[PDB]
């Protein structure tokens, strides 16, 4: 019986007959489909819909063997703004002539008029005063200005270099006579420096270290981090960019949408920069001290929606070759390795592919 | 043959363990906790 | 093409005499309701002259009465040079934002600020492309390019070698730059050097090369609406809120910025002020809370004028519990001007099954055409026209060249009108689900 | 395989002329209904008119749904069929208003020739190249990678872009891997191990796989079936691109949002672009909005604007109930809980009850398709309650009377199967007797109002 | 511990005849629904049948849920039993009919085959090499049967993972290449001495013996709605056990529905129905019958299995009372099954197996004034003072539990209508339901 | 401390035939000008700088949800 | 525990060739205030020390069930070795120098529900930003 790829096929060519009720080549088709799908269409690696401008090549003979890969990849929604509004102070937080107004309140509400600005704060920092609590949360004048001013992405890379020593304190400041020792600047620090986890990854048996991972745990168990992809989207598109005609839109283009630091952060430190912090006659600290960018949840499909054909796909796509595959299993008990013939030369070939794939001698 | 210039070895066996530096990186700050800093 | 026949695609206008506004008794689509389209006429010169702020007219009459085909008229009637904002009142009950949010960026689509900017653009096709990349690349490079009419090499600058190999320039494509801001746009393939392409599919298109100048001080004239800019200024690309449509609500000391940034523009010369219309259909499906808001957004210089449609009869306003005539409470009707649209006279019936079995691809004979006509009399004039594609389709499966009054009584047989499947409801009680659940399934 | 309610409709089962034939294709009955349920269907297939209506009214269980499987059917798969119910429409995560446009734009449905301008090969070397940026306070930047990919048939060397560089970087490229490059997206895909390579003695399970055949530069054309709601999707979240914006839309948690007009409009002129190129073909579907009743006032008026669409679909709506009070305008009655308004646009096919032979006739084909053995007094004994109770609940009798059958050995349902079935299974009415029976006394063993 | 249907274990029922025994397996009585329910059981195991919905319907007690979760016992561990009360349908993050997608997709198990390949050996060396200042590690694992030796490399994953187990000659292990987890199961000679700190000393094993390699097949089960939330994002399969998932898109939905079929057409995957248990389902509002109505229509759809205690009764979000709180247009689509009020002599038998469960030594006039209360009071009541009594008799110190730890708890606690009484008798020191109270004596 | 790029001075505009360049002409005024800005804010846009970091400072506001 | 009073490689006996150095055991002195111990450690955990930036007076624990080390902090012993230094000194563990005792952990069911839901020691952006 057809294999549903057959099934397809072989119904898209019965509809050709609404016109016929060309046959021969018809019924010869027909015969390939029956012999294998990929005799008619071949199986490849495939993608969904991509809703966008790129630059394709126009001759493969004229490219040579050295090429630039530019990253051509536009959206076709095109949105078309007037420099006067992109450019020349229809934004408002962006100062130049004519937006009077950006520069001053940038300076005024972001570092005179703010509270967080060190001078600021150290006038509040006693008593019953609105800052008198930052003496006890483990963070400075400086740390406090910074995290009230960098958003939360950058204020997460500053977050990785950091460490864990309140939870340290917890294994080894455990005696009655430590008294729960803990920096008098890191008083209010609480819940960090006490709770089961730190605790939990140091015993020499790790029930409760196992029962924090059940989840993760299961979910790999599942082999759903394996298993084939059943669905994906239909369509991916890039983003949508305005399109102005000045220098400096395609400037706020790179700085925004291919924003270096950001980049720079997921994907982690430069191979000369691992040279010269390895190198050195001292350490030294890395802008990110490692890529964090995460582990992707599905460890073959990544973080790309590309699909690659499979062997496993082409066994079953023919029904013919699904049952050939069967008998030929048992068949090796009695050998006849080569007693197949064929009416088409490419199925030959295609079963030199399947019998590689089975490992099977000629 | 020659070992690349930026990794440390560790190899462990029967007999124990033992770790192995490269002159390239003796006289680094890297051979400072094997005895072979600067 | 992607436009398909839909219920008012036969409207092209409003079928007025420009020149006294009297309307035509049938012209551009619309047949009758002469005095209503006389007055939606006076409201597109308002509109056109842009000299009045926050009008609120209200299109009120019976269903298929020709109140939206009447909008559309006027939409058709200002085309593309004005924002016209359609609106479902359903639409203003957002999660993402509050009624009255939804309500200001509804107004605010209808402004547009319209600005006029040059640019140098730089077209034709390519004779030749040479770069030497050393080995980093782009160190230098030269363009051949023509038009019909002349000839030119440029020594490029190596930001334009890199904007040329980004977009895989060779020789032959023709392409447009624009040279303020160095994109490539490569508007197609020259004819003349087809056999170069060899990796272009047989489907390929070639153009013919551009003509005159390769360099023109091209004009583009712009227009944003006020909400477009304020949506701009919410976030860091707030500009792709404007499709993924997750504004927030958006604070208003922006919007008071933008509204003073503005009026600096046009009095600077740098922007000109285009006022739109904002049409809200079923207005009744509006909460009392949305009136006491337009009441107010009314009486702003920024307001367009604003056009409603009501099928309402004395009528409970929504939130709260009394009755109102079109369903709009009082306090909000003494800002409004009431246009009434009238039922169709049978000769009108006749007219507009014609015009929308014109547009459909329908050839009708007369006496199927008369039969139409009384069936629009006693069913309405939307069930006789649905009827139009139905009998066509049932002419056809038959072979037949027209649709005869043989394949109008298969239609009217098939399909039941309102009133007949009223009755039917009402034959059929036991057996559909009443207004207290009840229901036999038995026979 | 798996049997449902409708498994046994296949079609309408109408004549080459139009008329419907009194039993075929799963129907019994219902002939004028299928007749202009086939109108319907030659009304989509004619792909030319935009935003009609057409309401499936009549009782439940008198084959409203069955219908509009069997238009489903009659389509067939190349044209989108989106099927919903009205309890559908209430998301939490958007307006009600929002997932009709939704689903109006799955009803719609295009098929258009992709071009795939790929690179393939063994990559054979690669090697990075550097920005000594002075003041950014990020450090060094990668300016180029320069990779070697070879294939069966020839080599290259590509001078690639950063932000394609970070797409090899993603996909934790190594010499000797065979990888994929489209370059519409930039996106890089690892094939696998070069078959070079290929030896027992990694622990981790690599695919080995051969050298790419032919040249290492390639056009692929694909055809692909899209509906309009994708395209708006993929532009509204965008994920195609190696853009930063388009990275972190990929970690972060997936999420509706209220897709505006101006984008489905920018979209309809995407799209009218891809035919006038001939790239593309519009198939214009149908949504079928079952129990529309369960609709509110609001999603009526909506529905007012959105029929007028130039693109609409066709829409098909069934509704059960009498005179009935309008959700969300409790002072409103209507015919069919549908606004009087609405019921203007559409076109009505009533469905009837059947008769005792036409029930009898179903029994059968139900039992054919559900593949069990009934005699005749059997037959006529189910037959029975449909009359008597309901054509659904004498159908599910079937599968029960088949078990119990089949426990006393004999392989054909006969009476006592039946009878049997009938005093285990109890019918809604027969439930609601012992409910008021039973509550004439309150107490421990009361039903609880 | 001991829970409400702990002692249930069964359906109780023949697997030949599905007569109903008058006591077994924990059941006791309700013959006739017992054995409609054992019915449907095989429908389910058939797995043939989609979408039907049975409805068991009765007064409180006359255990309603105790033959639902007899079902669940005599299906066993691969069928998926998903049981929703109906009030879990009701949520902030997701619509109801949300809510009811991913219920109903729950209960539809998806039975993927794979084949594996583990690695067992003595580790005689491992190599590491690891950067300075960067995540650069490469390594190769030498390692050991008694009868091969071969040398594998080791990738950055294989690396962190040895590390994390501290992999150390001697050891044994096994590592599966497919999964890539790597467990230890003992060692083949002591842990050596020169180093501190080495962590704890392992079980021995002898060296695994036989090839390095060898095949594995592994089966895994997972609901339609796992595969739906694996598929609907690239990141955050966390969202499986988080709940967070969000309201999935059909489309989606649709992919996945297709894919199922083809991978079993395949024999990639075997579809396993389950039943879906909605417990007190006219707490179900209108909408949701709604919606219900057309998802039992798929092929997809398991059987669902609902309970009500409802008479004629309101629906919710609706003016009007329909029997069981149910809609007539949804009754249409089910069978019932009627459970009833017990016999004297079943109260009994169900008190005796109650006891037992709770390890609870009745006297037979215990039992016997139990079964008298059961009858005035209430299954459920009389069951708590067995629990009561044994504690009672416990602080006396007694054998048994007696009529005098029995009344004593009938004293203590009081039953369902003597605490209505008590509301009565006292309705002025109580709040009405108008607010008012007198606090003064 | 604003500053802005308004483009490359068009003196400089023929260093190539082609470059993707905006050449503006050099300032024809006085290179320093001094001016007298009355500037009014509220008390709401001081509470809304200081509670969450504003425009070019919040980048990641562009990826909207939350 | 302790403070790091020394750290001191051996040279070993068989050195790898082509390698400069070959180091077979890695000394460590703790001190705590109730004893000294040297800890005659595997050489792998020179990873530790230089990714936690060991020195001699910094007080570290070493876990059994991994080999590696953390750092607490510097002792307050040399708190006055600079005018200014960016360092918190932190007391010398009041423990023994080895700690190995049982240790009793309460948790609710609900501790184990959210600590599975919401992981929180994870090092990715994604994680750091949820944290945030
Ligand atoms: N005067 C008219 N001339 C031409 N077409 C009309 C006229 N009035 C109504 N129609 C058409 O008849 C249908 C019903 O009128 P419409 O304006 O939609 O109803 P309503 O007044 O309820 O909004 C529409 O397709 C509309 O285009
Ligand atoms: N004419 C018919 N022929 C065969 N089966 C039918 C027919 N009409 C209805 N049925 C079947 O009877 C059941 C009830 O019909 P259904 O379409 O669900 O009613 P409703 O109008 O409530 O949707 C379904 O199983 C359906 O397949
Ligand atoms: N027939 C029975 N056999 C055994 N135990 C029963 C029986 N009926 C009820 N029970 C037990 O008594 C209690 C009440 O029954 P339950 O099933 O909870 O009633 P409901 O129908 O209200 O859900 C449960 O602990 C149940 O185990």
């Amino acid at each position: 019986e057809l294999s549903y790829r057959q099934r397809a096929m072989y119904q898209s060519l019965r509809n050709q007959i609404s016109i016929m009720d060309t046959l021969m080549n018809l019924v010869m088709q027909f015969r390939k489909v029956c012999n294998h799908p990929d005799l008619f269409e071949r199986a490849d690696t495939s993608s969904p819909f991509f809703c966008g401008h790129f630059a394709e090549t126009g001759s493969f003979l004229r490219e040579g063997t050295n090429v630039a890969l530019g990253y051509s990849t536009r959206s076709l929604v095109e949105y078309r703004l007037p420099r006067l509004i992109w450019c020349d102070g229809g934004r408002l937080d962006k100062p130049g002539p004519g937006n009077l107004v950006a520069g001053f309140r940038s300076k005024y509400l972001n570092h005179m008029m703010n509270i967080w600005t060190p001078e600021n704060i150290r006038s509040s920092l006693e008593g019953i005063e609105n800052f008198t609590w930052l003496r006890f949360v483990d963070t400075s004048l400086q740390e406090a200005y910074r995290a009230s001013h960098t958003d939360v992405f950058a204020r997460a890379v500053d977050l990785a270099s950091k460490q864990n020593r309140l939870g340290h304190m917890q294994i080894v400041y455990d005696e009655p006579e430590d008294k729960k020792w803990t920096p008098v600047h890191a008083l209010f620090q609480i819940c960090e420096r006490e709770n089961p986890k730190a605790v939990a990854e140091i015993t020499t048996e790790g029930v409760l270290r196992d029962l924090m991972n059940i989840a993760r745990v299961k979910y790999r168990e599942l082999g759903l981090c394996r298993l084939e992809k059943a669905a994906r989207p239909r369509a991916s598109a890039p983003p949508i960019e305005v399109v102005c005609d000045s220098r400096s839109a395609v400037i706020e283009r790179e700085n925004i949408m291919f924003h270096p630091a950001m980049r720079k952060a997921l994907f982690g430190p430069t191979p000369s920069e691992i040279k010269e912090a390895s190198f050195g006659p001292r350490p030294v600290t890395l802008y990110p001290p490692r890529a964090l960018l995460p582990a992707p949840d599905h460890d073959k499909q990544r973080f790309t929606n590309i699909t690659v054909p499979s062997m496993a796909r082409f066994v079953t796509d023919s029904g013919k070759l699904a049952k050939l595959d069967e008998l030929l299993r048992e068949l090796k008990e009695g050998g006849h390795r080569v007693l197949l013939y064929f009416q088409m030369t490419r199925m030959i070939d295609l079963m030199e592919e399947y019998l590689t794939y089975r490992n099977y001698k000629y | 043959k020659r070992p690349d210039p930026m990794m440390i070895r560790w190899v462990n066996n029967k007999m124990g363990s033992v770790v192995a530096v490269p002159e390239e990186l003796l006289g680094t700050h890297a051979g400072v906790v094997f005895g072979a800093g600067p | 093409g992607l436009n398909l026949i839909a219920a008012h695609s036969h409207i092209r206008g409003l079928g007025v005499d420009a020149d006294t506004l009297e309307p035509r008794p049938s012209s551009q689509g619309l047949v009758g309701q002469e005095k209503a389209r006389k007055a939606a006429a006076v409201v597109l010169e308002m509109i056109k002259q842009g000299k009045i702020a926050g009008r609120a007219v209200l299109i009120a009459g019976p269903p298929s009465t020709g109140k939206t085909a009447i909008a559309m008229g006027m939409a058709q009637s200002l085309g593309q040079d004005v924002p016209f904002t359609t609106l479902a009142a359903s639409e203003i009950f957002s999660l993402e934002m509050s009624k009255t949010e939804a309500l200001t960026q509804a107004f605010r689509k209808s402004i547009g600020v319209r600005i006029k900017e040059e640019s140098e653009i730089m077209e034709g096709e390519v004779v030749e492309i040479q770069i030497d990349r050393s080995t980093g690349g782009a160190k230098q490079g030269k363009l051949t390019i023509k038009t019909t009419d002349m000839e030119a090499i440029y020594d490029m600058g190596s930001k334009m070698i890199d904007a040329m190999t980004k977009e895989r320039v060779m020789a032959g494509d023709i392409i447009s730059i624009d040279k303020s801001s160095g994109k490539i746009t490569k508007l197609g393939r020259s004819y003349a050097r087809s056999r170069d392409y060899d990796a272009m599919g047989v489907d390929t298109k070639f153009l013919q090369c551009p003509e005159g100048e390769l360099q023109k001080r091209k004009e583009v004239v712009h227009t944003v609406s006020l909400h477009e800019i304020d949506v701009i200024n919410s976030r860091t690309q707030g500009f792709l809120a404007l499709f993924s449509g997750d504004t927030g609500e958006i604070r208003s000391e922006i919007r008071d910025q933008i509204n003073t940034k503005v009026a600096e523009w046009k009095e600077e010369g740098k922007a000109e002020i285009v006022p739109g219309v904002l049409f809200i259909d079923e207005v009744h499906m509006l909460d009392i809370e949305c009136f006491s808001y337009i009441n107010r957004a009314l009486e702003s210089d920024l307001a367009p004028i604003v056009i409603m449609a009501s099928n309402r009869g004395v009528s409970r306003i929504r939130g709260t519990d009394y009755k109102s005539p079109h369903g709009l409470p009082l306090d909000f009707l003494d800002r409004v001007v009431i246009i009434n649209t009238h039922p169709y006279t049978p000769d009108e019936l006749r007219q507009i099954l014609s015009i929308r079995a014109q547009e459909e691809e329908v050839d009708l004979t007369p006496d199927a055409l008369a039969l139409l006509t009384k069936i629009g009399q006693e069913a309405g004039l939307r069930y006789a026209s649905n009827l139009i594609t139905t009998s066509q389709l049932i002419a056809a499966k038959r072979r037949a060249k027209q649709v005869g009054v043989e394949d109008v009584q298969r239609s009217f047989k098939l399909f039941y009108d309102p009133a007949r499947s009223v009755r039917f409801v009402q034959e059929s009680e036991k057996r559909l689900i009443g207004n207290d659940g009840v229901v036999d399934f038995s026979y | 395989h798996r049997t449902a309610a409708h498994t046994h409709i296949k079609g309408l089962g109408l004549n080459s002329s139009g008329i419907a034939e009194k039993q075929a294709a799963g129907f019994v009955g219902q002939c004028a209904a299928r007749e202009a349920c086939g109108v319907v269907v030659d009304l989509i297939k004619a792909h030319k008119m935009a935003g009609r209506g057409v309401l499936l009214a009549g009782g439940p269980g008198t084959g409203k749904t069955a219908l509009a499987l069997a238009i489903s059917q009659e389509l067939g798969t190349k044209i989108p069929f989106c099927p919903i119910t009205g309890s559908e429409i209430y998301s939490t995560e958007v307006k009600k208003t929002e997932v009709l446009m939704e689903n109006f734009r799955r009803a719609i449905g295009l098929r258009v020739r992709e071009t795939k301008d790929v690179y393939e090969g063994e990559v054979t070397e690669m090697t990075p190249e550097e920005a000594e940026n002075p003041l950014g306070g990020y450090g060094k930047t990668i300016s180029t990678l320069l990779i070697g990919l070879k294939s069966a048939r020839g080599q290259k060397k590509l001078r690639l872009d950063p932000s394609i560089y970070e797409a090899i970087q993603k996909e934790r490229v190594q010499v000797g891997d065979v990888i994929y490059i489209e370059t519409n997206t930039g996106a890089c895909k690892r094939v696998g191990r070069s078959d070079a390579y290929a030896t027992e003695f990694d622990l981790e399970a690599e695919e080995y796989v051969p050298i790419p055949k032919g040249e290492v530069h390639k056009k692929k054309e694909i055809v692909q079936d899209v509906t309009l709601h994708d395209l708006d999707v993929a532009n509204a979240r965008p994920q195609g691109g190696q853009d930063i914006i388009s990275m972190m839309g990929q970690l972060m948690k997936p999420k509706m949002t209220e897709i505006t007009d101006k984008l489905r409009m920018e979209i309809n002129k995407v799209v009218q672009k891809y035919i006038n190129q001939g790239v593309a073909e519009l198939i214009p579907g149908v949504l079928f909005i079952d129990e529309a009743h369960m609709l509110d006032i609001e999603c009526f008026t909506y529905l007012n604007k959105a029929l007028e669409s130039p693109i609409a679909p066709i829409v098909v709506l069934a509704s059960n109930r009498g005179i009935a009070t309008i959700r969300g305008a409790d002072d409103l009655k209507a015919a069919h809980g549908i606004p009087p308004d609405f019921l203007q646009r559409l076109l009505i096919i009533p469905t009837h009850p059947y008769e005792p032979d036409e029930i009898r006739r179903i029994v059968r084909i139900r039992a054919q398709t559900e593949g069990v053995q009934l005699t005749d007094a059997a037959v006529d004994r189910v037959a029975e309650h449909g009359v008597r109770i309901s054509l659904r609940y004498c159908l599910q009798l079937l599968a029960p009377a088949s078990i119990l059958a089949r426990v006393n050995g004999r392989t054909q349902v006969d009476v006592q199967d039946i009878a049997e079935a009938e005093e285990l299974f109890l019918d809604a009415r027969r439930s609601a007797n012992i409910l008021t029976s039973t509550g004439e006394s309150g107490g421990l063993h009361g039903f609880i109002s």
